[PDB]
RNA sequence: CCCGGAUAGCUCAGUCGGUAGAGCAGGGGAUUGAAAAUCCCCGUGUCCUUGGUUCGAUUCCGAGUCCGGGCACCA
RNA sequence: GCCGAGGUGGUGGAAUUGGUAGACACGCUACCUUGAGGUGGUAGUGCCCAAUAGGGCUUACGGGUUCAAGUCCCGUCCUCGGUACCA
RNA sequence: UGGUGGCGAUAGCGAAGAGGUCACACCCGUUCCCAUACCGAACACGGAAGUUAAGCUCUUCAGCGCCGAUGGUAGUCGGGGGUUUCCCCCUGUGAGAGUAGGACGCCGCCAA
RNA sequence: CUGGGGCGGUCGCCUCCUAAAAGGUAACGGAGGCGCCCAAAGGUUCCCUCAGAAUGGUUGGAAAUCAUUCGCAGAGUGUAAAGGCACAAGGGAGCUUGACUGCGAGACCUACAAGUCGAGCAGGGACGAAAGUCGGGCUUAGUGAUCCGGUGGUUCCGCAUGG
RNA sequence: AGUCUUGGAGGUAGAGCACUGAUUGGACUAGGGGCCCCUACCGGGUUACCGAAUUCAGUCAAACUCCGAAUGCCAAUGACU
């Protein structure tokens, strides 16, 4: 709730004059936040899938979904079906509030966090977060942490170009 | 760069599935429903000749309401089109759920058509 | 041996040689070419002996531009075998050559070479030849 | 919104040890943080320590 | 003497089910008789013809038969009464 | 696997139906509702 | 149609209602100027599964797989 | 010529069932034992990189099919067992 | 202008613009019916702040796609003939390819 | 069966090519299947794209999973093949068993026996609000005569009559 | 029955290379090693040492078709013999 009033009243008028769009409809938004898990433990351990089946729900209460790989892969010793990882999709109000957890709280718990990767855009206006450790925010509760797998987060915007999604995240507060 | 299609074309893909196996013949007209975001519409169409028979809507100067998009607004026009189908008193029609579900205001139109006396 | 690497079928019917050439009816990637004047089969053996006599006379070839390729195979039986009992194993290769087909080319070397160059290859083919310039 | 699947969502009062009070809506109710971003010195422009410490030696004559 | 060769391995064939056109164009065709047999629906049923379960063509009504098109590259059986 | 299966009636006692089943998929006894001609109506049926 | 084999890792036994038994193997022990072969020790078993009689019952009936020996149907 | 079988670590040989081994024995390899031997006793031991982890490579060769192939399917090449008859 | 049909993309993409008071749309929210394997993304429910950017229509243009001649040719039904793995001549038929060109919409029905 | 028989190979079905722009046509002529399988892989209801590529990215690598465009199609079609199919026949969910009994004017095919196709009618159903569909599976294969005895139901006869 | 008449069904001969395969040549190139340089298989330079894709022209088919004749066949329709 805090970021939306910040985004609507402050961030959206700021970038509008910065690149001279002809409407509020041309002012780009950041719609959905999709989070992949993608654990290949099911070849070895089906019980290790249950870790982050339960655990990712504690991050955002929208429960992730069974993601079955749609091609049997013998080089990974994997048949088709056979669930690999989970999928946290998130769009709407809590997702900017999820971003409120990200910038303000999460990132200083990356124990050697610095100016994060600038050129990790797809040439479209979308961004991926390189995270390898899941102990980022005080829910994680180390004594109940047996699995050490991190997390992959995708930023999806309505940015028609790319280099103003560059300038979008700066006004959001993404450090670089 | 997220690109979603229009709702109308998404309606058109699921309207075209309906059009493949029921059509507006003689004395079984295609009683269609259009669902704009500020109104609602109804046409009675014979697809053999391409001739509309009767049509009314919430965008009509008579018997209007305040909401214009309520399910109760569908109850008003759901008998007036059937009153036009009582005006041209054919009263017998294969119903078209035209590109929409049989859930809400579409159901309210057809039930008001049944209660006014259209034979489904 | 200009061998095709992987063919859909080992063996084909032998075809009938009527009509003109579909394409390859005029030299354009070189300036001195050779149209055939009749129609028969041509093997990889009839291209090896062809391509060798091209560069033994020129002594420094610009390019050769071998147009045709042995697409169609052909079979025969092992010797002294009564008729029937299966089409035989594939043995060699066949380039299917209609009359008026540009066979070879000569890239940028003078006429008195080229008049003698394609001469020395015409006696390695079973087909009458003629000498065609670029137009 | 399926019931019986989503855990709850409660308005969190995120507090940092330096006094940075922050508001989200989460599962847990109270979040007490050692170092937030506003407590983190890289968000404070240049951090005080490693910006002045990252120098190479001055081919040290001093002794 | 003779070197005995065998190894046929290919000497089989099915028997063909008899496809193709059956009732000619413009023919007065009674109800319920077949028009055309096809594996894979090449010619769609149009007016007064249904698609069979074995996707052949069977006339619903009596009268004459035509073959118009479905526009781009697609055919149709049209059957009209008298 | 594949076994030929009789699907008899319940309340009447005539067979009227034979189909097949699969052993790993359906090891137990199966049931359906079909049309017995003696019962002259839709009626529950049972594998023998 | 009858009769033969379902336990310990394995090979096998075995009660008339109250429980785990050999051999080989595994693990170690001592023995021996070394070595097997012997000599001890614990090991490990829902006694095939499901219901019933009964106080519970490998025990023991109510319900069935798969390997061998035959009488004998097979258009 | 035709069929029938089979092509492997240094070597001989099983894995011939569908999921990955390249058993097991004999080499070979360092050590232990003997004054040095042979012998005997542990440890590894398919090739090649990583002193480690791991990866590549492969079961005559060549190609398919497979998520897969020592095996499934087919062509070549080698070597065995059987046949090449009647006038 | 909207809704809804038929006509082989000549209805296509592609780029260049214009338009919106209503209209149509995005757009604003889930208290409710219903919902997404997870969600108001869509589907439902309701609302009307500002929005012509998107789609929606309205225009231009031949860059691809598409349509498509005429002329001749290939092949060829029959007619004979000749050196007979093929080939020539006559009556008749006649493509594809290649172009000239056409075309970046026509015809209905109802509402305003 | 047999380009003399011998041995070797094959024997029926399904698809393609030969086949000569209808159908059919042979060769010990070219290529591969089948003696099933499925309780959902059918029935309807409603839902919605695919294959790779290109990027962006922990472990992740050529190739797991996430987005992200460009993609009428390269895939997926229980399985060979041809013919179709992106309005689903491809892909999900719910509910259910029409994998219904009695039929069927009419045809295609055919020497015969077989084999195909189906409007529609009835009784009872399933699904859906309804219209309407459903007489198994995307079509074409997945198997066979009669005689024979076994098996369950039978207003059928039963050797003087009753059984 | 034959001819003329309009109406089709059908995918060979031909032709095309848009799908399928095969295949020529140039430009271009991811990437790959190699002369190997600087040198933790790590920092990058380099060639005609190859090269997938890429597009430009180029051929080719019994089991390749966006195409597609003559005829031949089932027709209706009248006419004539």
């Amino acid at each position: 709730n805090r970021l939306k009033e910040k985004y609507n009243k402050e961030i959206a008028p700021a970038l509008m004059t910065k690149f001279n769009y002809d409407s509020v409809m041309q002012v780009p938004k950041i719609e959905k936040i999709v989070i992949n898990m993608g654990v290949g433990d099911a070849v070895q351990n089906a019980k290790a899938i249950d870790s982050a089946v339960e655990e990712l729900t504690f991050i955002a209460g929208q429960k992730p979904v069974v993601t079955r790989a749609k091609k049997s892969i013998a080089g990974f010793r994997l048949r088709e079906g056979m669930p690999i990882g989970a999928k946290v999709t998130l769009r709407g109000e809590r997702m900017y509030d999820f971003l409120d957890k990200l910038i303000s709280v999460s990132l200083p718990r990356v124990r050697d966090f610095r100016g994060v990767s600038k050129k990790s855009f797809d040439g479209r206006g979308n961004y991926t977060l390189g995270i390898k450790e899941q102990l980022i925010f005080p829910e994680i509760d180390y004594d109940k942490v047996t699995k050490v797998r991190g997390m992959d987060i995708v930023i999806v915007t309505t940015a028609n170009t790319d280099e103003e999604a560059r300038e979008l995240l700066t006004q959001v507060g993404m450090p670089f | 760069m997220i690109t979603k299609t229009s709702k109308n074309a998404a309606r058109l893909k699921r309207h075209a599935r309906v059009r493949a196996k029921l059509s507006g013949t003689a004395e079984r007209p295609r009683l269609n429903v259009f669902r704009s975001n500020k109104h609602i519409y109804a046409q009675i169409i014979d697809d053999v000749n391409g001739v509309t028979l009767a049509s009314a809507s919430t965008l009509d100067k008579d018997l209007n309401v305040e909401s214009t998009g309520d399910t109760s607004a569908a109850t008003k026009v759901g008998e007036l089109v059937a009153k036009r189908a009582a005006e041209k008193g054919i009263s017998d029609v294969v119903f078209d759920r035209g590109g929409y579900l049989y859930h809400g205001r579409v159901k309210a139109l057809a039930d008001a058509a049944r209660e006014a006396g259209l034979k489904f | 041996m200009l061998l095709p690497k992987r063919v859909k079928y080992r063996r084909e019917h032998r075809g009938k040689m009527r009509g003109r050439a579909k394409g390859g009816t005029e030299v354009h990637f070189g300036e001195f070419g050779i149209q055939a004047l009749e129609a028969s089969w041509i093997t990889n053996r009839q291209i090896e002996a062809a391509r060798i006599a091209m560069t033994r006379y020129m002594k420094r070839g610009g390019k050769v531009w071998i147009k045709i390729f042995p697409s169609k195979p052909y079979t025969a039986k092992p010797l002294e075998v009564r008729m029937g009992s299966g089409k035989g194993a594939p043995e060699g290769w066949v380039a299917v050559v209609k009359p008026g087909k540009v066979l070879f080319e000569i890239s940028g070397v003078s006429e008195e070479v080229a008049r003698e160059a394609l001469r020395l290859a015409s006696h390695k083919l079973p087909i009458k030849t003629k000498f065609v310039k670029r137009e | 919104m399926k019931a019986g699947i989503h855990p709850n969502f409660k308005k969190a009062t995120v507090k940092c040890a330096c006094g940075n009070e922050f508001e989200t809506g989460s599962v847990k109710e109270e979040v007490r943080v050692e170092i937030c971003s506003e407590c983190h010195p890289f968000y404070t422009g240049r951090q005080k320590f490693a910006s002045a410490d990252g120098r190479v030696d001055r081919f040290n004559k001093k002794y | 003497s003779k070197k005995g060769v065998g190894s046929t391995k290919n000497g089989r064939d099915s028997e063909a089910k008899r496809l193709g056109a059956k009732r000619a164009d413009g023919q007065f065709v009674t109800g319920g008789s077949i028009l055309y047999r096809q594996r894979g629906t090449k010619i769609y049923p149009g007016e007064n013809v249904g698609r069979g379960g074995d996707d052949t063509l069977f006339a619903k009504i009596d009268g004459t038969v035509k073959f118009e098109r479905f526009g781009r590259d697609r055919k149709k059986v049209s059957v009209y009464p008298v | 696997m594949r076994v030929n299966i009789t699907l008899a009636c319940t309340e009447c006692g005539e067979r009227n139906y034979i189909s097949k089943k699969n052993k790993r998929n359906n090891p137990d006894r199966v049931e359906f509702k079909k049309y017995c001609p003696r019962d002259k109506k839709s009626t529950l049926h049972r594998e023998t």
